[PDB]
C-alpha cells in the first residue's frame, strides 16, 4: 500500500500530459488566481502615475512602456483564463484603443469578489445573474453619468483638451504638448465629413534631439533619399506609377531576336530613343516629381535628370497608396504620361537631413489634407516608440469623440458614482442576486483604489472621501494625484474626463470575461506541443 | 573467425520442428475456435493504423494478426486462400488443418513417416470428396425461396443475422443484377461491379441495393440540373480541357494578332469538344478527367449537366448499369456509345455530402449497395457479411449442388470414412481413420461455441449417423440438440465445403512434410 | 495465451478482462459526458497543444477534443460523429445511453447472465421503443412557433439564455428563408460568417450575403445603392497560353505593340462587362458589381474602377450559387453573349473594413433563396462556440421540418418509453426480459441526469415523473427549476423525432456488439 492508482474511466483513459480541472476548487478558483495574478502584473502601471514596465519578449526586444494592452502582448500568457481577459484586453483595444487596463483591472476584481462569494455560498449560476444584471443597470447608469461634451472638433484647443486625458495616463510630465501636436494632426486631417480615419496619421520616428523638438507635418515624410540629381521642388507636380520605371516588358518570355547586323547596331539605340521619349512625355505634361513603386532603370534615371525631374522610390505599396491620398494623385500602372486630373500637387517636395537620418518630405503649405505625419523627435528609440503608443491613443480618442461625443468625469468619480448607485440597487432587490450586484458595485472602488495606490496615497482614506463626496451630491468629483496627501477635487473643473463609450465597452467586455472564467467548469488541456 | 554459413543462420531439426510446426498451426486454430458457427462472439482487433476491427470472420483475424512463425504463416495464407476462392468457410479450414495436424502428431510420435501420413491423408482427402458428391442435394436456382434459405444460412453466423432477410434479399439482388453474358462467357463479377459504399448514420434497416449505382460527386456547376428522369449518358476518359501536345510544340510569336488568336483557338477547341458532345444529345456528361469551366459553360448552355473527375471503376459500373460506353474522342462518340437505360438521375444531399444517383436502371449489369449504419466499423462488418453473403450466392449459381450444416457433412463423411477403412488392412488405415475422425471437430466446436455437452451430444450424433439415412443429421449452434438438417435448414454449398476439406488436407500435407527449418539468410 | 505465443508483444483481454475493459471506458466516457446534458450543463474549456480554448457543451466537440486513447471510446467516438453528420444533435445523449446500457447489462452480467441473453433483451426492447416512439410523436404543422419552440430547445442548451433568444430568431428565419415547399433544405445556401469586433447577442441574419472580401482597387466605390450583379467564373488576370509560346521582336518598338497585345484577350472580357454596364446602366444611378470566383489583376481591375464597377476577385464556388440564389441572376464561366438577363439585383452593396479585413454586404435582395448568419462576437472562442451551436439549431429546425413530427423533450419520451417496455416485459420469452429491463432502466439515464444536473435528487425526482405519467398518461418530463413533472408539449420543450429513432437505433447496435465482444486484442506488429 505505497501507490495510489488512477481510478477507472477518464483518468486512466487520459493522454500523458494532458490535465484534467473540475470543480470550484481545480477549476474555478485556479482560474480566478490566475486572472487575480494577471491584473496585479498590470495595476501598477494604472494612471498618470503609473509606472513603465521593461519587458523583455522571446526575441529579446525591449519594451518600455505603462500600455496595458502593449504588456499583455509581449507577456508569454499561458494560463487558457488569464488569456481570455487577455482577449478581452485586446478586444477594448480593437473597438476604443484605450482602456483595457481598466478592462483588465475590472474583470480581476469581479473574478476575486465572484471567489468571494462563492466561499461564502452563492452558486456560479447567482453569481453570473448578478453580475449580469448589475452590468446592465451600469448600462443603464453611465448615460446620466455623463458631463460634458466636445462641441467642436475642428478647433484645436477644446480638442487638445479632450486629448489631454487620455494622453496623461501615458506620458504624464508632458501632456500639453502632445495633446497640441495630436489635436492639430487630428484636426488637419478630420475631413467635413464626420468619418475620421487613424490610419491617416502617420508617425515618423527620428533619432536625435527630443520630445518637445517633435512636430506635425501636413503631408508625408520618408526615410528615403532620391533617386536622381534633383532634391527640392517648390510647386511639385507629382505623378505616381505602380510600376518601375523601366520599359514595359512582356508577361510571357520576351526574346530579342536578331537576324540582321542593322537590327543588332539599332536595337538599344531604339531603346534609349523610347525611354526619352516616355520620360519627355512625362516631364512635358508638367510633372517635376515621379514615384514609382518599383524600380528605376539607370536609363530612364538618365532621362529624369536630363529633363530635371526629382525621381522617389517608394518600395511600399501602403506608403504609395499613402502618398497619393496625401497629393492627391492616382497610380498608373502604365508609364503614360498623366492626365491633368491623375497627377498630385504639394506645395513643396524636397529632401532634407533631420539628425542622421535623410528624409523625403512632400509638404503642403495649407493647414489641412487627407494625411498628416508627426515627426517624433527623442533619445531613444524605446522612448519614441512610447511617445507613439501615446499619439495613438490620443488618436484613437479623437476617433472615439468622432463615433460618440459624450463624456464622464475621469480619475474614479464615474466609477464612485457607479459603485454608489448599483450597491443602492441592490440594497433593494431582494434574492441570493443582491449579494452579486453588491460586488459588481464594489468592483468599481478597484479603479479609484488603483489610482490611489499609484499616486501614493492611501486608497482607503481616498475612497471614503469621494463616497462622501458623492453622498453629499458631487458627481464630478475624483482624486486629485497632484497632491501627497489624500484629496479629491471636481474632474470636470479640472478637465480630466473619459469617454463614454471607453467606459460603456470596458465595462461590458470586462464583465463578459469575467462572466465567461466563471461558466468554466471542467479544463481539459492537452500536452503542450 | 571461420564459418561455413553466415552468423544469424540458424537451423532446427527434427522432432522439434515437426511439433514446433503442428503446435504453431493448431495455435492459430485455438485463436479463433470460437469464432465459428451462429452464437460466435466477436472480436475487436486493434490496427497499426489506429483502426479498429470488429468481427467474426476467421479470415478478418488472421489477416489482422501478425505472426513469426513460418507454420503459423502457412495457416494465415490458407485462410487468405479459402476466402479468395469461395469467400466461406474461412474459419472452418482453420480449425480443419489445425485438428489433422493434431492428429497426426500421434502417429509422428509413434515412429511413422510423414510420407505414411501423408498418403493417408491424400487417401482420406479424395474419399472426402466423393462422400460429399454423394450426399449433397441440387438447388433449382431459380427459386428465390431457396437461394434466399441458402444465403440466411451463411450470414446467421454473422452479426447481420439480426437484419438475415433484408442481408438477403440485398446480396440476392445484387448477384442476380451482376450475372452477366457476353460472347459464350458467364460472369459474375461482384468485385468490380457489385459495389458497397458505406455512409455513416441512418439505420441499417434501409439499407438497400440500388437499379443502378451511386458516387460521391456533384455537378460541376449548380446551374445543371439535378434531377432528371430520362437521362441520355455520355461516358469519358479524356479531359476536356485544352491540354498540351505529347512533341515539344512550342510557338514562337512575332506578330501581335497571334497571343490572343492562339488564345481564341483554344477556346474554339473547347467549343468544337463540346459540339462534338451536343451532337448527340445528352443530358448528363460524366469525365474520369477534368472538365474546363468553358467546357461547362458550352455543356449548360446545351442544358447538360456534368460531373467531373470520376474514378475508372466507378464510371465502368455507370457503364454497366446505364447500358453506356466510355468514349475517349468526342469525334469518336455514336447513338450506340450514349448511354439509354437509366431511370433517373438524381444528385441529392446525404447529411453534408452530395451523391450521385443514376438508379431506376432497366437492365442493369452493375449496382451499388447503400449500406446505413452507427459507424463505419458497424458497416464495415456489415459489408464484409454481405461480401460472405453474395460470394455464397454466386457459389451456388455457378455450382447448384447443396450440402447439409450443423457439422451433419463432417460427420457423414467422417462414418464414411470409417466404413471405408474396414477393408483398409495396410498400415495407413490409422492415420486415414484418425483424419476421418478429425473432421468431427466441426460439430465439437459447434457445440462448444453453443455452450452445451461435447461428450453427450457428439456420442448421440456419432450414433445416429450409424443408421442408413441419417446424413443430414446435425447440431443447433444455439441450443445445442441435434436435430435434421432437412428440417432446420442450414445447407452450404457443396463448392464451399469441397474447398474447405481440400485445403484444410493439403496444408496438413504442407506442414507434415516441412522438416529442417533454416532461418537468417538475407536475400 | 494463444496470440502471446504467437506474437509475444500482443496486447489481450480476454472474455472477463475485454467486458471490463469496454464498460469501463464507456462509464468514463459517460461520467465526463454527464455534465453537458441540458441547458444548466456546464461549460468545458479545452486547450489544445498550442494554447487554443474551445469553450463548449457540445458532446461530439468534447469528445473530439478529449485527450483519449481508447479503443471503446473511438468506437464510441465514430457513433456519435455518425449521429452528429447526419441529425446535428444527440451526441451527448448518446454516450450517455450508450455507456448505461453497457452499465445496467454488467448489472445482470456479473451475476452470470449470457451477454447474448441481454441483447436479445435489447432487440425485443428496440422494436418496442420505436413503436412507443413512433406512437406519441407529435405531427403538427410546422409553423415559425412551433419552429421557434425547437430552435430554443437546441440551442438554450448549447449557449446562454440571452444569446439563445437571439440565435432561436436567427436560425428560424433563415431557414425559412432559403427553403422551398416540399424541397429538401440546402443548409449550404445559408452562409455563416464570423466578425470578430462586437458583442456575441450582435449576431444577426443578413437577408443577402456577406463576402469575406472586398474590392482590391482604391478608387473603386465603398457603397453602392441600386446595383447590378454579375456573378462570373471567368478569369481577368492575365492568361498564358497552354502551349509554350513566347515572343520574339527585333526592337523595342515591336516589344512595345507585344506589350499591348498581349493583353487584348482579357481586355476584351473588360469591355464586354464595360458594355453590358453601360447599357445597364446609362448613367451613375445604378451600381455594378462584378464578383469573379477567379482573379482580376490591376489592369482590368483599373479598367473596371474608371468605367465605375465594383470588382470582387477569388469569390467561393459556394458563393456563385448563393450569390444568384440571393440576387438572382446566372453565373458565367465565358463572356460570349452575356445579357442584362444573367445580372441579379441587389438593394444594397458596400463594404465593412475590420482591422485588416475587408467585408462585403450584399443586401436588400428581392427574396433571396440564400442567407447568410454574421456571427459577431468579443473572442475567438465565443465565435466558435457560437457556431457549433447554430450548426446545431439549424440542424434541429430542418429536421422538424423534414420530419413534420416533433416529440416532446425533457426526459419525457423516454420516461415514457420505460413505462412501456416495463408494461411489454412479460411478452418477452426467457430471461431476455433481463435485457428489456436493462433497455429500460438505460432509457432512464436522460431525465435522471437533466435532474442530476439541475441540483436534484435523481431517485426522488424520477419517482415523481413517472408516478405522474402513471396516474395521468400525460407525456411529462424534468422541470430544471423546480424539479417537478411538466407536460413538455405544453411548455415547448421539443426534440427530434429523427434524433431520438437514430439514438435508439445506433445506442442499441454499438451496445450489442460491444456487450457481444470477448476479446480485444493489438496483434499487427
Ligand atoms: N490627471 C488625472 N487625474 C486623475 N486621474 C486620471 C488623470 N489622467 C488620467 N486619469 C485616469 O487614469 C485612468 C486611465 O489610465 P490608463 O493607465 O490609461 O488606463 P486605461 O488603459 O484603462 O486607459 C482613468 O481612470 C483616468 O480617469
Ligand atoms: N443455425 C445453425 N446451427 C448449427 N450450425 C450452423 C448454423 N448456421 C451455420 N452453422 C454452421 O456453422 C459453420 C459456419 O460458421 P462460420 O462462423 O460462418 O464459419 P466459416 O464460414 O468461416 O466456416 C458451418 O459448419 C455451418 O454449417
Ligand atoms: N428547457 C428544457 N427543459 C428541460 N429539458 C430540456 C430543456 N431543453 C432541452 N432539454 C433536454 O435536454 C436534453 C439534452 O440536451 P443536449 O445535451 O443539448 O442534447 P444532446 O444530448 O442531443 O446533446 C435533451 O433531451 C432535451 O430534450
Ligand atoms: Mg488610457
Ligand atoms: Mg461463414
Ligand atoms: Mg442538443
Amino acid at each position: 500500500a505505497l501507490h495510489v492508482p488512477k481510478a477507472p474511466g477518464f483518468a486512466q483513459m487520459l493522454k500523458e500530459g494532458a490535465k484534467h480541472f473540475s470543480g470550484l476548487e481545480e477549476a474555478v478558483y485556479r482560474n480566478i488566481q490566475a486572472c487575480k495574478e494577471l491584473a496585479q502584473t498590470t495595476r501598477t502601471a494604472y494612471g498618470p502615475n503609473g509606472m513603465n514596465k521593461m519587458v523583455i519578449n522571446h526575441l529579446e526586444k525591449l519594451f518600455v512602456t505603462n500600455d496595458a494592452a502593449t504588456i499583455l502582448r509581449e507577456l508569454e500568457v499561458q494560463h487558457p483564463a488569464a488569456k481570455m481577459i487577455v482577449m478581452a484586453s485586446h478586444m477594448q483595444e480593437q473597438e476604443v484603443g484605450d482602456g483595457t487596463n481598466f478592462v483588465l483591472v475590472f474583470a480581476g476584481a469581479l473574478l476575486e469578489l465572484a471567489e468571494e462569494l462563492l466561499r461564502i455560498g452563492l452558486s456560479v449560476s447567482e453569481v453570473i445573474e448578478g453580475y449580469e444584471i448589475a452590468c446592465r443597470k451600469a448600462h443603464e447608469i453611465l448615460p446620466n453619468l455623463v458631463c460634458c461634451s466636445a462641441k467642436n472638433l475642428r478647433d484645436i484647443d477644446e480638442v487638445s483638451s479632450l486629448l489631454r486625458t487620455s494622453i496623461m495616463s501615458k506620458q504624464y510630465g508632458n501632456e500639453v504638448f502632445l495633446a497640441k501636436l495630436i489635436a492639430q494632426a487630428c484636426v488637419s486631417i478630420f475631413p467635413d465629413s464626420g468619418h475620421f480615419n487613424v490610419d491617416n496619421i502617420r508617425v515618423c520616428k527620428i533619432l536625435g534631439s527630443g520630445i518637445s523638438s517633435s512636430s506635425v507635418l501636413h503631408g508625408m515624410v520618408f526615410k528615403k533619399e532620391t533617386e536622381g540629381d534633383v532634391t527640392s521642388v517648390k510647386d511639385a507636380k507629382i505623378a505616381v506609377y505602380s510600376c518601375p520605371f523601366d520599359g514595359m516588358i512582356t508577361e510571357t518570355k520576351g526574346t530579342v531576336l536578331i537576324k540582321t547586323a542593322e537590327e543588332l547596331m539599332n536595337f538599344s539605340k531604339g531603346e534609349e530613343n523610347l525611354m526619352d521619349a516616355q520620360v519627355k512625355a512625362i516631364a512635358d505634361t508638367g510633372a517635376n516629381v515621379v514615384v514609382t513603386g518599383g524600380k528605376v532603370a539607370d536609363m530612364a534615371l538618365h532621362y529624369a535628370n536630363k529633363y530635371n525631374i526629382m525621381l522617389v522610390r517608394l518600395n511600399s505599396k501602403w506608403d504609395l497608396r499613402r502618398l497619393c491620398k496625401t497629393v492627391g494623385a492616382t497610380a498608373l500602372p502604365r508609364l503614360t504620361p498623366p492626365v491633368l486630373e491623375e497627377m498630385g500637387h504639394c506645395d513643396s517636395v524636397y529632401l532634407s537631413e533631420v539628425g542622421d537620418t535623410q528624409v523625403v518630405v512632400f509638404k503642403h503649405e495649407k493647414e489641412d489634407g487627407a494625411i498628416s505625419t508627426i515627426v517624433l523627435r527623442g533619445s531613444t528609440d524605446n522612448l519614441m516608440d512610447d511617445i507613439e503608443r501615446a499619439v495613438d491613443d490620443g488618436v484613437n480618442t479623437f476617433k472615439v469623440l468622432t463615433r460618440d461625443k459624450r463624456l464622464v468625469p475621469g480619475g474614479g468619480a464615474t466609477e464612485i458614482e457607479l459603485a454608489k448607485q448599483i450597491t443602492s440597487y441592490g440594497e433593494t432587490c431582494p434574492g441570493l442576486e443582491q449579494y452579486a450586484i453588491k460586488k459588481f458595485a464594489e468592483a468599481f472602488e478597484a479603479i479609484p483604489r488603483a489610482l490611489a495606490e499609484n499616486s501614493g496615497v492611501k486608497a482607503n482614506e481616498v475612497i471614503s472621501k469621494l463616497y462622501a463626496v458623492h453622498q453629499e451630491g458631487n458627481k464630478n468629483v475624483g482624486l486629485d494625484i497632484e497632491a501627497e496627501v489624500p484629496a479629491v477635487k471636481d474632474m470636470l473643473e479640472a478637465g480630466i474626463l473619459d469617454t463614454y463609450l471607453g467606459k460603456y465597452w470596458a465595462i461590458k467586455l470586462a464583465t463578459n470575461a469575467a462572466v465567461t472564467v466563471l461558466r468554466v467548469d471542467q479544463i481539459i488541456m492537452a500536452k503542450p506541443a | 573467425p571461420v564459418l561455413v554459413l553466415s552468423q544469424n543462420t540458424k537451423r532446427e531439426s527434427g522432432r522439434k520442428v515437426q511439433s514446433g510446426n503442428i503446435n504453431a498451426a493448431k495455435t492459430i486454430a485455438d485463436i479463433i475456435r470460437t469464432c465459428l458457427g451462429p452464437k460466435s462472439m466477436m472480436k475487436m482487433l486493434l490496427d497499426p493504423m489506429g483502426g479498429i476491427v470488429m468481427t467474426n470472420d476467421g479470415n478478418a483475424i488472421l489477416r489482422e494478426i501478425q505472426v513469426q512463425h513460418p507454420a503459423a504463416k502457412s495457416m494465415i495464407e490458407i485462410s487468405r486462400t479459402q476466402d479468395e476462392e469461395v469467400g466461406d468457410g474461412t474459419t472452418s479450414v482453420i480449425i480443419l488443418a489445425g485438428e489433422m495436424l493434431s492428429v497426426a502428431e500421434h502417429f509422428l510420435e509413434q515412429q511413422m513417416h510423414p510420407t505414411v501420413v501423408i498418403s493417408a491423408y491424400r487417401k482420406a482427402l479424395d474419399d472426402m470428396i466423393s462422400t460429399l458428391k454423394k450426399i449433397s442435394i441440387p438447388v433449382d436456382i431459380s427459386d428465390s425461396d431457396m437461394m434466399l434459405n441458402i444465403i440466411n444460412s451463411s450470414i446467421t453466423t454473422k452479426a447481420i443475422s439480426r437484419w438475415s432477410s433484408l442481408a438477403c434479399n440485398i446480396a440476392l439482388d445484387a448477384v442476380k443484377m451482376v450475372q452477366f453474358e457476353e460472347n459464350g462467357r458467364k460472369e459474375i463479377d461482384i468485385k468490380k461491379y457489385a459495389r458497397v459504399e458505406k455512409i455513416p448514420g441512418g439505420i441499417i434497416e434501409d439499407s438497400c441495393v440500388l437499379r443502378g449505382v451511386m458516387i460521391n460527386k456533384d455537378v460541376t456547376h449548380p446551374r445543371m440540373r439535378r434531377y432528371i428522369k430520362n437521362p441520355r449518358i455520355v461516358l469519358l476518359d479524356s479531359s476536356l480541357e485544352y491540354k498540351k501536345g505529347e512533341s515539344q510544340t512550342d510557338i514562337e510569336i512575332t506578330r501581335e494578332e497571334d497571343f490572343t488568336r492562339i488564345l481564341q483557338m483554344e477556346e474554339e477547341y473547347i467549343q468544337q469538344l463540346c459540339e462534338d458532345i451536343i451532337q448527340l444529345k445528352p443530358d448528363v456528361v460524366i469525365t474520369e478527367k477534368g472538365i474546363s469551366d468553358l467546357a461547362q459553360h458550352y455543356l449548360m448552355r446545351a442544358n447538360i449537366t456534368a460531373i467531373r473527375r470520376v474514378r475508372k471503376t466507378d464510371n465502368n459500373r455507370i457503364a454497366r448499369a446505364c447500358g453506356a460506353r466510355i468514349v475517349s474522342r468526342p469525334e469518336e462518340l455514336r447513338e450506340d456509345d450514349v448511354g439509354t437505360g437509366a431511370g433517373l438521375l438524381e444528385i441529392k444531399k446525404i447529411g453534408d455530402e452530395y451523391f450521385t444517383f443514376i438508379t431506376d436502371c432497366k437492365d442493369p449489369k452493375a449496382c451499388t449497395i447503400l449500406l446505413r449504419g452507427a459507424s463505419k466499423e458497424i458497416l464495415s462488418e456489415v459489408e464484409r457479411n454481405l461480401q460472405d453473403a453474395m460470394q455464397v450466392c454466386r457459389n451456388v449459381l455457378l455450382d447448384p449442388q447443396l450440402v447439409p450444416g450443423g457439422g451433419a457433412s463432417e460427420m457423414a463423411v467422417a462414418h464414411a470414412l470409417t466404413e471405408k477403412s474396414k477393408a483398409m488392412t495396410g498400415v495407413e488405415q490409422w492415420p486415414y481413420r484418425a483424419v476421418a475422425q478429425a473432421l468431427e471437430v466441426i460439430p465439437r466446436t459447434l457445440i462448444q461455441n453453443c455452450g452445451a455437452s461435447t461428450i453427450r451430444l457428439l456420442t448421440s450424433l456419432r450414433a445416429k449417423h450409424t443408421q442408413e439415412n441419417c446424413e443430414t443429421w446435425g447440431v443447433n449452434g444455439e441450443t445445442g440438440t441435434l436435430v435434421d438438417m432437412k428440417e432446420l435448414g442450414i445447407w452450404e454449398p457443396l463448392a464451399v465445403k469441397l474447398q474447405t476439406y481440400k485445403t484444410a488436407v493439403e496444408t496438413a500435407v504442407l506442414l507434415l512434410r516441412i522438416d529442417d527449418i533454416v532461418s537468417g539468410h538475407k536475400k | 495465451a494463444a496470440v502471446k505465443t504467437l506474437n509475444p508483444k500482443a496486447e489481450v483481454a480476454r472474455a472477463q478482462a475485454a467486458l471490463a475493459v469496454n464498460i469501463s471506458a464507456a462509464r468514463g466516457l459517460q461520467d465526463v459526458l454527464r455534465t453537458n446534458l441540458g441547458p444548466k450543463g456546464t461549460m468545458k474549456m479545452l486547450v489544445s497543444g498550442a494554447g487554443d480554448i474551445k469553450l463548449t457543451k457540445d458532446g461530439n466537440v468534447l469528445l473530439h477534443e478529449m485527450q483519449i486513447q481508447h479503443p471503446t471510446a473511438s468506437l464510441i467516438a465514430k457513433v456519435a460523429t455518425a449521429q452528429d453528420d447526419i441529425t446535428g444533435d444527440g451526441t451527448t445523449s448518446n454516450v450517455l445511453i450508450i455507456g448505461e446500457l453497457l452499465k445496467q447489462a454488467d448489472l445482470y452480467i456479473s451475476e452470470g447472465l449470457h451477454p447474448r441473453i441481454i441483447t436479445e433483451g435489447f432487440e425485443a426492447a428496440k422494436e418496442k421503443a420505436l413503436q412507443f416512439l413512433e406512437e406519441v410523436k407529435v405531427s403538427r404543422e410546422m409553423d415559425r412557433e412551433t419552429l421557434i419552440d425547437v430552435a430554443r430547445t437546441s440551442l438554450r442548451t448549447k449557449v446562454h439564455a440571452e444569446l439563445a433568444d437571439v440565435l432561436t430568431e436567427a436560425v428560424v428565419d433563415s431557414i425559412l428563408a432559403i427553403k422551398k415547399q416540399d424541397e429538401p433544405i440546402d443548409l449550404f445556401m445559408i452562409e455563416i460568417m464570423e466578425m470578430k469586433h462586437k458583442s456575441e447577442t450582435d449576431t444577426s441574419l443578413i437577408r443577402g450575403l456577406v463576402l469575406d472580401h472586398g474590392a482590391r482597387h482604391p478608387d473603386m466605390k465603398k457603397r453602392v445603392e441600386d446595383a447590378y450583379i454579375l456573378t462570373c467564373n471567368v478569369s481577368l488576370e492575365y492568361e498564358k497560353t497552354e502551349v509554350n509560346s513566347g515572343f520574339f521582336y527585333k526592337s523595342a518598338e515591336e516589344r512595345e505593340k507585344l506589350v499591348k497585345a498581349e493583353r487584348k484577350f482579357i481586355e476584351d472580357r473588360v469591355k464586354k462587362i464595360i458594355e453590358l454596364k453601360r447599357k445597364v446602366c446609362g448613367d451613375s444611378d445604378k451600381g455594378f458589381v462584378v464578383i469573379n470566383q477567379k482573379g482580376i489583376d490591376p489592369f482590368s481591375l483599373d479598367a473596371l474602377s474608371k468605367e465605375g464597377i465594383v470588382a470582387l476577385r477569388r469569390a467561393k464556388r459556394r458563393n456563385m450559387e448563393r450569390l444568384t440564389l440571393a440576387c438572382g441572376g446566372v453565373a458565367l464561366n465565358s463572356f460570349d453573349d452575356l445579357s442584362p438577363d444573367c445580372l441579379g439585383h441587389a438593394g444594397l452593396v458596400y463594404e465593412y473594413t475590420l482591422g485588416e479585413e475587408k467585408f462585403t454586404f450584399i443586401e436588400k435582395c428581392n427574396n433571396p433563396r440564400s442567407v447568410t448568419l454574421l456571427i459577431k462576437g468579443p473572442n475567438k472562442h465565443t465565435l466558435t462556440q457560437i457556431k457549433d451551436a447554430v450548426r446545431d439549431g439549424l440542424r434541429a429546425v430542418k429536421n422538424a421540418i423534414d420530419d413534420g413530427c416533433v416529440v416532446p423533450g425533457a426526459g419525457a419520451v423516454e420516461v415514457a418509453m420505460a413505462e412501456a417496455l416495463i408494461k411489454h416485459k412479460p411478452s418477452v420469452k426467457g430471461r431476455a426480459q433481463l435485457g428489456v429491463q436493462a433497455f429500460a432502466d438505460a432509457l432512464l439515464i436522460i431525465p435522471k441526469v437533466l435532474a442530476q444536473n439541475s441540483g436534484f435528487d435523481l431517485q426522488e425526482t424520477l419517482v415523481k415523473i413517472q408516478a405522474e405519467h402513471s396516474e395521468s398518461g400525460q407525456l411529462v418530463g424534468v422541470d430544471l427549476n423546480t424539479g417537478e413533472p411538466m407536460v413538455a408539449a405544453e411548455v415547448g420543450v421539443w426534440d427530434n423525432y429523427c434524433v431520438k429513432k437514430q439514438l435508439l437505433h445506433s445506442c442499441t447496435v454499438i451496445a450489442t456488439n460491444i456487450l457481444l465482444v470477448d476479446e480485444i486484442m493489438r496483434a499487427g506488429m
